[PDB]
């Protein structure tokens, strides 16, 4: 039914716009496992992640057709929805690297 | 393995 | 965009 397209380790954080804090996505500081899943059918995609040791889902949101998707550093990347700032704390630049490409795959595709 | 896409 | 996190932040 849907198709992970990559697999990045990163920290998953929301911001808080009250106090202008980062903070762990899920409310617990550590890593997660974030995929960029693909439903065949739909043609639709969505951001998922669990992390790496409770297997919470820390993030589930979807990819909408213009998200603009900002790499504010080589290892942090963000995007906005109508509620929430996202960001992702990626493990290395690699994991950057392969998530950032599956998004920009991900917007030409939808 | 992913939650119902909501 | 908010600035990217402090490392005491993550």
């Amino acid at each position: 039914s849907e198709q992970s397209i990559c697999q990045a380790r990163a920290a998953v954080m929301v911001y808080d716009d009250a106090n202008k804090k980062w903070v762990p996505a899920g409310g617990s500081t550590g890593f997660s496992r974030v995929h960029i899943y693909h439903h065949t059918g739909n043609n639709t995609f969505r951001v998922v992640g669990r992390k790496i040791q409770d297997h919470q889902v820390v993030i589930n949101c979807a990819i909408p057709k213009g998200l603009k998707y900002n790499q504010a550093t080589q290892t942090f990347h963000q995007w906005r929805d109508a509620r929430q700032v996202y960001g992702l704390n990626f493990g290395s630049k690699e994991d950057a690297n392969v998530f950032a490409s599956a998004m920009m795959h991900a917007l030409e595709v939808l | 393995w992913p939650p119902p896409p909501t």
